[PDB]
């Protein structure tokens, strides 16, 4: 089947809980994490995910495992606390792809992004350079929105982005009362 | 059909291991396993070495789990630790180290994959403090009765592995069951970090404070040592009065076991702490 | 070492690996090497061969086999002949005397133990050549 790692980054602050948007839709999130890992257990069961948020002082939640019966309970008690962390997000996970088990895994990273971003374009450049470099598998998901969507992470993800074909896919969700999980799973990275 | 003269490397690894699993070796039958990697025909290397959760049957076969062997080796394969398992270790208390026939049945089913299956029983419970002496065993071909028991080459070692000489269990049981001999190894960074840590052991924390303690505990309580040394030291004159009488009879043969003088000697070398430490106040009081 | 004194390497070499046999038996093989045999040589040509028949001033008894078990105050001359010198003592080296009515004799007054050559001296007919021995154990 397919041996890859998956890690998911969710966001913690205060900004998933606004009424205009789902019933605090990081319970929709976790469901979208629950059918994402039910689905690629279902395709590859020797698949390991790991949990970890983007708060200042990053704890990982899960190691990564396939054993999701435990990842069910770590998913709750997210202590929503701090807004936004970028730069250690990254390289919190990036650089512990290579703690996995399995070798022959590939590297894929998603992340949930609840806040706006912190770091100016030469933090997105330099960022960009480096996950590029070590050629990481990378899907920005960027959940709710207070300025424009898209304005420098388009040029972003361009720079972000090798490997033209096949390569990775940008996850642009527009408002909208409707559920994110159908709208996530729109894309080839989900199944 | 073909042999040659083995020899297994232990460090201090495994050594410290088979120490505090002789520590917690209690009555109650253990189990352990050994790992390492076999680099050629005649020699056998361990670095790896843990302990097993006791069991009411004890050494057995069916006490060795394999989902939880194979689950710890894993994670050992999964961090910095790529080596085989080499064989497995027990404690025998009491009865000797010699091995029984569950023993040697587990033994026989072990050996099935690996064909050196190094055996290694510890028995701290007798053995004084003074020597560490371990020794490993080995199993023998049952085919191998009508040829030569053990066609080992460089007979030398074989003085070496004499030591263990008790005359029930080496030849009171060596028929069917023989040793091996066991040479250690000790790099510069186990040398110098084990030596000075061994030194610092017996040392102080900065090495300056407990030395004006005893050179002011001269004029505290080693006076009362070199008191009652002087009682002792009058208390041998007492008969060396009485010992120019009977050197001035006889003056042939010894019958008294007695030296009188290393004793005296040592009484002296307890003495010159003060002269020793007479200096150190002088180096403290100066500067 | 050897007669000027000077010491043989393949002697100290032999001797060496010889004791050490310790860590592996079979290197005590190269003992063979440092094999030296004692006797002389009075070789005059390279394809003939004389005979010299020495006097010790010893006893000839004194000088014999040591022969074991079966289990079933002068010589008159040396045993050394068709020069088949057998073994010499270094000590022996000072006790020989050679004969004043041999009728060769070197150039070199054999004083000591060694290797030398015979110088013909009366340079005529008879020089008693000996023939060679044939295939067998050896060549
Ligand atoms: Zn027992």
């Amino acid at each position: 089947m397919v041996l890859e790692s998956t890690m998911v980054c969710v966001d913690n602050s205060e900004y998933m809980r606004n009424g205009d948007f789902l019933p605090t839709r990081l319970q929709a999130q976790q469901d979208a994490v629950n059918i994402v890992c039910h689905s690629k257990t279902r395709s590859n069961p020797e698949n390991n995910v790991g949990l970890i948020t983007l708060a200042n002082d990053c704890e990982v939640l899960t190691t990564l495992t396939p054993d999701t019966g435990r990842i069910l309970s770590k998913l709750h008690t997210v202590q929503p606390k701090g807004k936004i962390t970028f730069c250690t997000g990254i390289r919190v996970a990036h650089l512990a792809l290579k703690h996995r088990q399995g070798k022959n895994h590939k590297m894929r990273i998603i992340a949930f992004v609840g806040s706006p971003v912190e770091d100016n374009e030469k933090d997105l450049v330099k960022l960009a350079k480096r996950l590029k470099k070590e050629k990481v598998n990378v899907d920005i998901i960027n959940f709710g929105e207070e300025e424009v969507n898209t304005e420098k992470l388009t040029a972003f993800v361009n720079t972000l982005n090798g490997k033209d074909g096949t390569g990775s896919h940008l996850v642009t969700v527009p408002p909208g009362p409707s559920l994110a999980d159908a709208l996530i799973s729109s894309p080839i990275l989900a199944g | 059909a073909v042999d040659t003269a083995e020899q297994v490397y232990i460090s201090s690894l495994a050594l410290l291991k088979m120490l505090k699993h002789g520590r917690a070796g209690v009555p109650m039958e253990v189990m352990g396993l050994m790992l390492g990697e076999f680099v050629d025909d005649y020699t056998v290397r361990v670095i790896d070495v843990f302990a097993m959760p006791q069991s009411g049957t004890g050494v057995s076969v069916e006490a060795v789990d394999p989902v939880f062997q194979a689950k710890m080796l894993d994670m050992l394969k999964q961090t910095g630790r790529p080596e085989m398992v080499v064989g497995w270790y027990h404690s025998h208390p009491g009865f000797g180290c010699w091995l029984s026939g569950v023993d040697i049945n587990t033994q026989q089913s072990f050996e099935a994959l690996s064909e050196r299956a190094v055996a290694v029983v510890v028995d701290p419970i007798q053995s004084v403090k003074g020597k560490v002496v371990i020794d490993a065993f080995r199993l023998i071909n049952a085919n191998m009765m009508v040829l030569g028991h053990e066609p080992r080459q460089t007979t030398s070692n074989l003085g070496h592995l004499n030591k263990p000489s008790i005359q029930a269990l080496i030849h009171g049981l060596n028929r069917h069951y023989y040793s091996i001999t066991i040479n250690y190894r000790k790099n510069e960074l186990e040398q110098k970090m084990l030596l000075n840590l061994h030194k610092k052991s017996w040392m102080e924390g900065l090495t300056l404070q407990d030395y004006s303690e005893h050179c002011k505990h001269n004029e505290s309580v080693v006076k009362e040592m070199l008191e009652l040394a002087k009682n002792y030291n009058k208390a041998v004159e007492e008969e060396d009065k009485m010992t120019p009488e009977q050197l001035a009879i006889k003056n042939v043969g010894k019958q008294d076991p007695k030296r009188h003088l290393e004793e005296h000697v040592d009484v002296l070398m307890t003495s010159n702490i003060v002269q020793c430490l007479a200096a150190m106040l002088d180096t403290v009081v100066f500067k | 070492q050897s007669r000027t004194g000077h010491t043989h390497m393949p002697s100290v070499v032999g001797v060496l690996v010889f004791t050490q046999f310790w860590f592996w038996f079979p290197l005590s093989h190269f003992l063979s090497l440092a094999y030296t045999p004692t006797c002389v040589i009075g070789l005059n040509k390279d394809l003939k061969m004389p005979k010299v028949q020495y006097k010790s001033n010893c006893k000839p008894s004194t000088f014999a086999y040591p022969a074991p078990l079966e289990v079933p105050s002068i010589t008159a001359k040396a045993k050394k002949k068709e020069k088949n010198p057998a073994r010499v003592m270094p000590a022996q080296l000072k006790v020989l005397t050679m004969p004043e009515t041999c009728r060769y004799q070197p150039f070199k007054p054999l004083s000591i133990g060694g290797i030398i050559i015979l110088k013909d001296t009366s340079e005529d007919i008879e020089e008693l050549v000996e023939p060679v021995a044939a295939h067998g154990p050896k060549i």
